[PDB]
RNA sequence: GUCUACGGCCAUACCACCCUGAACGCGCCCGAUCUCGUCUGAUCUCGGAAGCUAAGCAGGGUCGGGCCUGGUUAGUACUUGGAUGGGAGACCGCCUGGGAAUACCGGGUGCUGUAGGCU
RNA sequence: AGACUAAUCGAACCAUCUAGUAGCUGGUUCCCUCCGAAGUUUCCCUCAGGAUAGCUGGCGCUCUCGCCCACGCAGUUUUAUCCGGUAAAGCGAAUGAUUAGAGGUCUUGGGGCCGAAACGAUCUCAACCUAUUCUCAAACUUUAAAUGGGUAAGAAGCCCGGCUCGCUGGCGUGGAGCCGGGGUGGAAUGCGAGUGCCUAGUGGGCCACUUUUGGUAAGCAGAACUGGCGCUGCGGGAUGAAC
RNA sequence: CCAGUGCUCUGAAUGUCAAAGUGAAGAAAUUCAAUGAAGCGCGGGUAAACGGCGGGAGUAACUAUGACUCUCUUAAGGUAG
RNA sequence: GCCAGGUGGGGAGUUUGACUGGGGCGGUACACCUGUCAAACGGUAACGCAGGUGUCCUAAGGCGAGCUCAGGGAGGACAGAAACCUCCCGUGGAGCAGAAGGGCAAAAGCUCGCUUGAUCUUGAUUUUCAGUACGAAUACAGACCGUGAAAGCGGGGCCUCACGAUCCUUCUGACCUUUUGGGUUUUAAGCAGGAGGUGUCAGAAAAGUUACCACAGGGAUAACUGGCUUGUGGCGGCCAAGCGUUCAUAGCGACGUCGCUUUUUGAUCCUUCGAUGUCGGCUCUUCCUAUCAUUGUGAAGCAGAAUUCGCCAAGCGUUGGAUU
RNA sequence: GCCCGGAUAGCUCAGUCGGUAGAGCAGGGGAUUGAAAAUCCCCGUGUCCUUGGUUCGAUUCCGAGUCCGGGCACCA
């Protein structure tokens, strides 16, 4: 029952069939894993963009 | 069967080099890490809290998260079939800036200023890098003196 | 004690006698200099040594029988006390025997196939010294006829190059007498301490 | 190991550090008429023999010494548990050691 | 030209041995009632100036040792790619590019930022 | 004697349940056109099998090129910039093996003689120290290549201006976020890219240049990198799976 | 040779021991205790029951071999033949 | 008759791990660490090598502050190879619980002073990875704190291992949910987080023999041949210290080294498991030469005699028996 | 060739419990006997097999060998 154990012979040729797809470009990076106190500032900063300013900034 | 554990090939990689066993030089902490920066990862044997892992030594990633005294990076690590975007949490000592963008951002500043002057006097600039062309038809000098003759050496053991 | 034909080509990484191997017995050789060990520098000007040619191993016992036959011809033909022969190849490379017939097939196969140690051998590059013999200037045919009786006893094939240097000091024999007497070089037993002129000035005042 | 009788640790009723008594966890007597005891006994009564597998192959020698903590400070009295790592020997409240002392067997 | 307080690079700035050190300053020093600490005011703390650069420290020197930097060592040692190239093998030559390391030799021997003091 | 019990015995015969079960052997019926692999990961009472990824096929969908510069992508270089400790090298640099002499004299282990006879002293044999010296290391290194690994090469950028914040705070300060305005051109090279569903087969591998571990060695056993035989004929090697 | 494993004899002298039965508490389900048949545990018997049967050292006036002396040790240490 | 407790291979039903240079006996390479092998990123195998682990710690955890280590020298009542004090030098040559590797100097080490951050809870990520989990770890975040003058530092042990699912049980938590027609209470069922285990360690409940054997199969896997390899066996070659009255070599030859052979064996598993009938003898044939005798020669420590050493050489010969 | 056990006095055994060296036997000097055997008073001795790590300390706990004595070398 003796066998062969581990070989990456023909694994270079399988991986590059479809190709090493590099993710590299997308915009507005996902916002999980963020420092929460920072996020406990920024959601407040967004909700007073709407409410706090019409007349000051638009004019 | 390779004892698939953590930090196992690191007799030489987290080893501080030579004559620089000692404290971390405290400009290591006073570097300003804003978001979006491109920073490189070199492990340090001295700060045993937040060393990354052995498979991220030397890779180049991107800062996404900043805390009190560490920094989160997004890093393009490779696995079996494909290459992944991973999030590491590294303390500051195992970080340094990458001068690839610094010479790049100086490459931007020159190209902006040449663009300023191209509108100024009306001369076409060619700030875009062309590769190193084949040499020009230069004109050597051999004034009076003759070329030194070279023949090979004899063999003596 | 297996034939040395098999343990001849260098194949495995060096596996020396140290903290972790420990089981290999003593080398065949113990000593390395045979003639006038106490010799001055100026007594034996020329040197003749055996340039290795192959990239092979030498068995440790090949060293022993060679310095015997090399000693035996010098004491016959230049007499006693008229030469100095140094074996410049220390055997550290330890090899392994996987002892079997222990005669029956009812013990074990090739299962535990690591070797317990048997003896040491010595490695050889191309262009490497084996035995240097420094002699009186008159022994020039004898140094050839001494080592030719050793060349029939090492494995493989490697030649004899009567060198250009002064004895066993590394310096050129053409410049040695020109320069030892004048200044700088100071003789020291078999070797010669080379002095620089970058030392403290009481090094220079201690001479003259 | 040696862990002291008294220990000041966070209680979960009145939101503070309070002192506690480390008392030893015991298994306690199990119950007949519990859920799995009734189901195993309804399964058992019959000409079928042993149905659920009993375990014979023990390998571990150590139990995690786990700790009741009773709040000493009155009217709160919220018992809770904790764990120490695996260990062979455990005394609770005696013979803390000396450094500057000869053994003298 | 220098010096203190705080420092970044962390030996070109350490180490040994020696020569000089105006004025501030750094120091040593005289002292223990308070403050504070040890077997002891030596250390630590505490209050002052009778003395002195001998020490620290600062400068310079040593055919100095280290360190740093560049040559020689050497297009060598190894090396990606290539061959119906050699050789029984060992291993080697060639085309193609990349190319070190020590003996050994020569040269350096702190540079500074912020505030503040001396001529 | 495990014999005999209707040519049947270490449990007869007959019929049913029964077309019992099987990861195991053998077979699996018309042509043509297109596309075309795997023996690897992890876990399993897993090792002659599956599960899962990988690999394969099919069916679509969302777009762009048809006209002094495109968009996007990559088993490639180029230009920058960090990372490594293998070859080689070194041990008069650490650690660790290690050969041989000369100088120097505190140190006891031994003798030659002064001998009541005394560290009162003569030449020492050995060790010690200094400066040399031969040779080495998969589980040692100061040094340190070739090949290599990551990232970067702009409009997602860059600048100016202004508001928000419950976080930060001497500072209208730190930093994110939001709003409006202004200039497309930022190495070479090649290409049409992007994305979702379902799913067969596979899960016994083998040989060769160089690099390699166990062996004395093997048409042996185990690998790394790449190509191939397998899956593939043809021309050469008389003939042959791989040259 | 009664150590072992077996069979067997006898004892409330004495540790264990399940139902039923009784007592105490609980509104009751239930919870607890006391009492304790056979068997086990404890004591004896048996090997024409299974079967079991040692190793060192010193030692005699040629040297030798060892009656003898010693020691560890077992349930017992292979006697007749 | 019925219930309970003993005995019960007399009778019944099942189980007899896996990896393995065939199996078995052995060993754990079955989970997990460290150095290497690994061919300078990461990854990378063998019953490849060296080693460890299933623990220990109320301080060896935490914070502050003080101090600096092994080792050597010169000194000093009894004191010496070793007591104690003192001075000097002392870059890690000591120490940090134990395997090693890294890391460490007004410190991660030593001593001391207060201490329980080894506590409460929701995510995110790193590791192994299928990009699932346990385990472990890092950054945070909301609490309650410790220590410190303070900045800070700490949610265990300086880091890389030191541990464990469902179902069941047990315990704690809310002045919690459901207890089935509505209620009151006991019991039970749940939600959340701690334990009691699966070491074949991603988790079966488990002994043996078959020569009386049976079926499914395998040359994926032995024993016979044949092949590759030739250690071992067998045969030769080179060098010359010696031996040989003198004489290295007529005849031998130590120490060394280079080969051949497939009649021993060993090692390997490529061919054969829908079979290739596997010891020895007898009978008979051919061939090999590494020649025992014969034909012709060469050499001797060859006088003749007997011998021995080589050469062209397989033409011809190499018997009769007791024992197994 | 693998798997298991041990070294202590002149012999045979302890204690191996990491802080004493013990038990018997023989030898040695007494006394008892005219002389021995035996009895009584007495003592004498351990390179704790070798070597190193573990500890404050090794005779003990581990590792390493020098050897002695086991149990195994099974299916074709
Ligand atoms: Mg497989
Ligand atoms: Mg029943
Ligand atoms: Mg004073
Ligand atoms: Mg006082
Ligand atoms: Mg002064
Ligand atoms: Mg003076
Ligand atoms: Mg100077
Ligand atoms: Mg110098
Ligand atoms: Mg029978
Ligand atoms: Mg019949
Ligand atoms: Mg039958
Ligand atoms: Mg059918
Ligand atoms: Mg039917
Ligand atoms: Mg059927
Ligand atoms: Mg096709
Ligand atoms: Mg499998
Ligand atoms: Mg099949
Ligand atoms: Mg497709
Ligand atoms: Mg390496
Ligand atoms: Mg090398
Ligand atoms: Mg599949
Ligand atoms: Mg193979
Ligand atoms: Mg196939
Ligand atoms: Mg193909
Ligand atoms: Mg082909
Ligand atoms: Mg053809
Ligand atoms: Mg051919
Ligand atoms: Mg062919
Ligand atoms: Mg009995
Ligand atoms: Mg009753
Ligand atoms: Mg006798
Ligand atoms: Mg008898
Ligand atoms: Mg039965
Ligand atoms: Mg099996
Ligand atoms: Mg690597
Ligand atoms: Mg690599
Ligand atoms: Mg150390
Ligand atoms: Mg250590
Ligand atoms: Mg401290
Ligand atoms: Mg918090
Ligand atoms: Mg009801
Ligand atoms: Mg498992
Ligand atoms: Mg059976
Ligand atoms: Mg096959
Ligand atoms: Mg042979
Ligand atoms: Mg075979
Ligand atoms: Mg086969
Ligand atoms: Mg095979
Ligand atoms: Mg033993
Ligand atoms: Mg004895
Ligand atoms: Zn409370």
């Amino acid at each position: 029952a003796k066998s062969k154990n581990h070989t990456t012979h023909n694994q270079s040729r399988k991986w590059h069939r479809n190709g090493i797809k590099k993710p590299r470009s997308q915009r507005y990076e996902s916002l999980k894993g963020v420092d929460p106190k920072f996020l406990r500032n920024m959601r407040f900063a967004k909700k007073h963009n709407k409410k706090g300013l019409k007349k000051m900034q638009a004019n | 069967t390779n004892t698939k554990g953590k930090r196992r090939g690191t007799r030489y990689m987290f080893s501080r080099p030579f004559r620089k066993h000692g404290v971390v030089p405290l400009a290591t902490y006073m570097r300003i890490y804003k978001k979006g920066d491109i920073v490189d990862i070199k492990g340090m044997g001295t700060v045993q809290k937040g060393m990354p892992h052995k498979c991220y030594h030397g890779k180049t990633g991107r800062v996404y998260n900043v805390t009190q005294h560490a920094v989160g990076i997004v890093v393009n690590k490779q696995v079996k079939g494909k290459i992944l975007a991973k999030r590491i949490n590294v303390r500051i000592e195992h970080i340094k800036h990458s001068k690839s963008r610094d010479s790049f951002l100086k490459r931007v500043k020159e190209n902006d200023q040449k663009k300023k002057e191209a509108k100024e006097k009306g001369t076409w600039v060619q700030l875009k890098r062309q590769p190193a062309p084949p040499r020009e038809a230069h004109f050597v000098r051999t004034n009076g003196k003759e070329p030194e003759l070279l023949e090979p050496i004899p063999y003596e053991f | 004690r297996r034939p040395a034909r098999c343990y001849r080509y260098c194949k495995n990484k060096p596996y020396p006698k140290s903290r972790f191997c420990r089981g290999v017995p003593d080398a065949k050789i113990r000593i390395f200099d045979l003639g006038r060990k106490k010799a001055k520098v100026d007594e034996f000007p020329l040197c003749g040594h055996m340039v290795s040619d192959e990239y092979e191993q030498l068995s440790s016992e090949a060293l022993e029988a060679a310095r015997i036959c090399a000693n035996k011809y010098m004491v016959k033909s230049c007499g006693k006390d008229g030469f100095h022969i140094r074996v410049r190849l220390h055997p550290f490379h330890v090899i392994r025997i996987n002892k079997m017939l222990s005669a029956d097939r009812l013990q074990t196969g090739m299962r535990g196939a690591f070797g317990k140690p048997q003896g040491t051998v010595a490695r050889v590059h191309i262009g490497q010294v084996i035995m240097s013999i420094r002699t009186k200037l008159q022994n020039k045919e004898h140094v050839i006829e001494a080592l030719r009786r050793a060349k029939f006893k090492f494995p493989g094939r490697q030649k004899i190059h009567i060198s250009k240097k002064w004895g066993f000091t590394k310096f050129n024999a053409d410049e040695f007498e020109d320069m030892v007497a004048e200044k700088r070089l100071i003789p020291d037993g078999c070797g010669v301490k080379y002095i620089p002129n970058r030392g403290p000035l009481d090094k220079w005042r201690a001479l003259h | 190991v040696n862990v002291p009788k008294t220990r000041r640790t966070f209680c979960k009723k009145c939101g503070k550090h309070q002192p506690h008594k480390v008392t030893q966890y015991k298994k306690g007597k199990d119950s007949l008429y519990a859920q799995g005891k009734r189901r195993y006994d309804r399964k058992q009564s019959g000409y079928g023999g042993q149905t659920k597998p009993i375990f014979r192959k023990k390998a571990k020698t150590t139990k995690k010494i786990v700790l009741r903590l009773e709040c000493v400070e009155p009217n709160c009295r919220s018992k809770r548990m904790l764990a120490i790592k695996r260990c062979k020997h455990f005394e609770l409240g005696g013979d803390k050691k000396r450094k500057g002392q000869v053994i003298q067997f």
